[PDB]
């Protein structure tokens, strides 16, 4: 019943708000402190960085 | 500053995500705030004809 | 022995060889996903009387917040998508966009760049050649529905050879009158209105009686591997907008009425397998072009 | 050097657990922090100095 | 909607005093009247429903540029609720009240040549109800007494016997007649609860039904919206 | 006197009489509902960068969790959906799926298998017969747009009788040059480009002047009751998929270019109102087949 | 000299000049929005075996509660929508919907009646005229794809003029056999199968050799500004539904196979720019019509 429940046409606004925050959490990860890629390198290698 | 209607618009410095989440929440609640006359019209359809 | 062939199968021009790697495929898939949200936010904003869904969608696409005194161009992504479409069509088109810009834009969203998840059916009829003897006239008209008109003025019945290639899966032949069709060096059957044939079965012979014209109507179906987000209605709309906008205008390239004809023609050319892969990526790119242009009319 | 930072808090995520389940749970807490979980209207027209 | 709500002669005359001639003239181009048309009434019939268009429908129609057209536009507003498209009448004339046009000589309009029989036929008096006819006869009496044509109005009533039975009992220029009048002239009023949101077959009946159903909503909300634009003029 | 008829209206084969009760109709509705969620799950997977939305949708559809070892086939629902499609096409195809299996699959989702909620417009042009006098040539070609080419080599003008049947509602005729058309026992009007006709009115006579050939283009609109979930774009794609996948390869059956031609041909057969209901259910089944197979190619 | 023209471009009847103001445009947009809710609610009602979703949507659409004794046809909103559709099609159709009803029905939902937010592509190929010499026969057939069949019986090669309307953006020509086409007073290129043309450049000349006939297949693409809610699939379905119900049966009007033929034909007439705006509003109205009739069926 939980799996097969369909969203009602007149959904409560709180559901829409939470879906908006959930979408932002996955789409914009840097705002919330996690990323999908890291790079580990030795110090003697010089790479351009955000200055 | 005032808008075309009587609402007051605040222009402030704030974060992008806090602005998006707050303003979107305002729109969702504002959809269900209706005038009393429109509310009376909705009830009259439900109640009997007299 | 006169020879007649379909117009759209003639001389397919080489396609671009750039922006076909795994990194570039992710860029096209990401642009399609972000453009789809852009067209959905615009529809929601109109009804809801609040522009917050559109502002968020435009910020993701263009990396800059919408402004009232500035044009809604679309940002770097819109410029990049326009130039990549130019490169796909012809090998002579320059590859302006650097690889660094493509990689940066592809990181905006996470989406598999797989272009072999699903399939789409294409309805162009590949009549490679129709061989007819002397004293007979043959005309081929149409691409979606191929109309072959044959008239025999000789003394006896003639044999017309039909070659539908080996790429198309099924071809259905309908005639204005019952007619006889059989494979090469095979016994002829009794006359009937409709024939369902496999193009790989071989060239087919049609017996043409003397005196009355016979018109054969041909319909074909071909299956090509495409990403799951592929929508044929949106690809076709993007194709015509792309042509009208003029980004397909390069020297020594063939022009086609629909994306259906464009992809079948490239398939039937030499090394058609390799050409089709680039065409599918172009189709998904055109799908994003249609959705983004409709949301932001420039 | 100066810079502007938007601090919405730190919300660690786990790789094994589904992100949608974690995003939804974090969404309830974020809505409560911003005060948008219940029906509301903004009253900020008085927050000014002349 | 306001003009159709008046139910007494003294209310109707009071409304015409405050209403400029502009409200009786439409700025919509409309359609030519007296046209046999087929309309869609799907609540009742699958086929198209024959009907004929008229000036006393609720929809604005093209009007003539003569004085006859302006008088017909005034009466149509009273009986149907909408005027007709007569372009570029004049700023000075449009500012004058409707009663000023009908009952005063300072306007600059000449109406002595009007034929009351022709005007009634152009307005399809045969299709008008009792309330509409009484309103039309009020406008004729006001025009007749202004021009000194009191005898012509009486002779016109003698020819049309059915119109004589419902003739209003008021003499223009006498205040006593207006005070003691007991006529009922309300086309649109607060509906009896039995009224439903259903269509009507004729063009006239449906448009009149539309005004009746929307009167309750108009009554509650007209004052605030009028004041929101009226203030700071 | 020569008689010309549409090629696709000739000899409609009998359709199946099984799986058309209330229990089976809800099975097709459930398959359409659950296949739609299977396609929509792919889009949700991209947003969350996780395969758990697709796993949930596949498990409901196939009663089993997907495995990386084997190709996703759809399980018992896919096998049942494929077999009922075969049975709908021909009476000779076996009805191999048990009722108990249809019973269990129809209970997965709540639906009403009512196929008369809405209507759809089908554009095939039925020309039952064109009667022409001697020394005149008439050729009928096309289904969606029927082009009738008429040439008379006689001394005087000839009269051509057109019979469009009794099922179609509206037929529009457009000529290359203005021509004259009127019903039986009616005066003939001035030459006019476009005629709007109702096939129930009766046979129509066209004056064919001696000289250059006259070509008449015909378009038709027919309304057939269909369920609310009907989508013509998806039904047409499913028809081509089923034909290519060999679901219609049965003995003594006719083949058609589109579902548009298939449904109209059975409508115009004798006692054709029986076939329309069965063909509508087949269309909904093909709609589910198109979505299920695009998500899970085999 | 012989002249041949497309059948659907001949004599476009004038379109209505009413219900094109800002308020009327809002009414059409509201009807489309509310019809979409009606068609969605019927799906939910069928799935759940309950009339609650349909009653809520029908009451919003028709301002009345469904009753078993009566017949559900859409109410006053349906009556206005059908009658406004007839007004758009022809100037002979009357205007019988009062402005009070239009204003009332536009207040049900808050939308912006902007018909120029987006664009749509229409595929009707306009062949305004084809001019041929005395000894040549030219036949034009089709609207979505125009097949022009040409046969030369004279001793010398004939020059045939093709005139496409100035409105269309792109025209693509494909021949059964290679042929030579060039602009007026321009050199003839080598024979090739496919040509891409912009009709604004000028009239085109085709060289016909004596012998076997040449057939030219024409396709065109034109962009017309439309609202964002525009859906060509729904608009086309509504156009055929209106024709079958007899909504377009008006005196002295022309009939077309599709909405694409209608909008292109009206564009190519004089005052075409004014006419196209009304046709677009009619397209949205037909989209609302199709969704309303499918939700509420009449056998």
């Amino acid at each position: 019943k939980l799996v097969g429940h369909n969203y009602p046409v007149y959904v409560e606004p709180v559901v829409n708000i939470m879906n908006f925050i959930s979408a932002r959490f996955v789409a914009d990860s840097s705002y919330f402190g996690y990323t999908n890629e890291i790079m580990i390198m030795p110090n003697h290698i010089n790479v351009p960085v955000d200055d | 500053y005032p808008d075309a209607d009587g609402n007051d618009v605040s222009i402030i410095f704030s974060g992008a995500m806090s602005h998006a989440i707050f303003t979107y929440a305002q729109s969702q609640w504002n959809k269900n705030i209706i005038k009393l006359d429109d509310y009376i019209r909705e009830i009259t359809l439900t109640v009997p004809k007299q | 022995a006169n020879r007649a062939t379909s117009a759209f199968l003639d001389n397919p021009h080489p396609v671009g060889v750039n922006y076909v790697d795994e990194g570039s495929r992710q860029f096209v898939a990401v642009a399609e996903l972000l453009a789809s949200k852009l067209i959905d936010s615009s529809r929601e904003s109109d009804e809801s009387n609040s522009d917050v869904p559109f502002v968020q969608a435009y910020s993701k696409f263009a990396d800059d917040n919408p402004r009232h005194l500035r044009v809604k161009t679309g940002g770097k992504m819109a410029n990049a998508l326009t130039n990549v479409i130019r490169s796909y069509y012809s090998i002579n088109a320059p590859a302006i966009v650097p690889q660094v810009e493509i990689d940066r834009l592809a990181s905006k969203a996470t989406v598999s760049g797989d272009m072999y998840n699903s399939y789409a059916i294409f309805n162009s009829v590949p009549i490679v050649e129709v061989l007819s003897p002397a004293r007979t006239t043959v005309s081929i008209v149409g691409s979606d529905r191929a109309d072959v008109t044959m008239l025999n003025t000789g003394a006896g019945a003639a044999n017309i050879t039909f070659n539908f290639g080996q790429i198309a899966e099924t071809v259905i032949l309908k005639g204005s009158v019952p007619f006889q069709l059989a494979r090469l060096n095979q016994p002829m059957p009794a006359a009937r209105f409709t024939y369902k044939l496999r193009p790989l079965d071989g060239p087919f012979i049609v017996v043409l009686p003397v005196g009355n014209p016979l018109v054969i109507s041909a319909t074909a179906a071909t299956r090509i591997q495409v990403p799951l987000a592929f929508n044929k209605a949106l690809v076709e709309s993007g194709f015509q907008t792309a042509m009208n906008d003029g980004l397909f205008d390069i020297q020594n390239v063939n022009y086609y009425s629909s994306f259906d004809e464009f992809i079948i023609s490239q398939y039937h050319a030499q090394d058609g397998i390799n050409r089709v892969s680039t065409c599918v990526i172009l189709g998904l790119a055109l799908q994003a072009y249609d959705q983004m242009r409709r949301a932001l009319p420039v | 050097h100066a810079l502007i930072k938007e601090d919405l808090g730190q919300w660690p995520v786990e790789t094994g657990i589904s992100l949608v389940n974690q995003a939804g749970v974090f969404a309830v807490q974020l809505a409560n922090k911003l005060g948008i979980d219940k029906p509301f209207v903004l009253d900020a027209g008085s927050n000014y100095f002349t | 909607m306001d003009v159709l709500s008046k139910g007494s002669l003294k209310e109707l005359l009071a409304h015409l005093e405050k209403t400029p001639l502009e409200e009786a003239i439409s700025y919509r181009i409309g359609t030519v009247p007296y046209q046999n048309v087929l309309i869609s009434r799907n609540e009742y019939y699958n086929q198209l429903y024959p009907d004929t268009t008229s000036l006393i429908d609720g929809v604005s129609r093209e009007g003539q540029r003569n004085v006859n057209g302006l008088i017909m536009s005034i009466i149509s507003y009273v009986v149907s609720g909408s005027g007709h498209y007569i372009p570029n009448i004049g700023f000075m004339l449009l500012r004058r009240s409707i009663l000023d046009i009908l009952t005063k000589h300072d306007t600059g309009l000449v109406t002595n040549n009007l034929n009351y029989g022709i005007i009634a036929r152009n307005l399809t008096v045969s299709k008008m109800n009792c309330e509409q006819r009484k309103r039309m006869l009020i406008c004729f009496k006001l025009l007749a007494y202004k021009d000194g044509n009191q005898n012509d109005y009486e002779i016109y009533l003698n020819q049309n016997i059915p119109l004589k039975q419902i003739a209003p009992n008021f003499i223009p220029g006498d205040m006593r007649t207006v005070i003691h009048n007991q006529d009922q002239l309300a086309i649109v009023g607060i509906p009896a609860y039995r009224l439903t949101q259903s269509t009507e077959l004729s063009i006239r009946d449906d448009n009149a039904k539309s005004y009746k159903l929307g009167y309750v909503d108009w009554y509650n909300s007209n004052s605030f919206l009028r004041e929101r634009s009226e203030f700071n003029l």
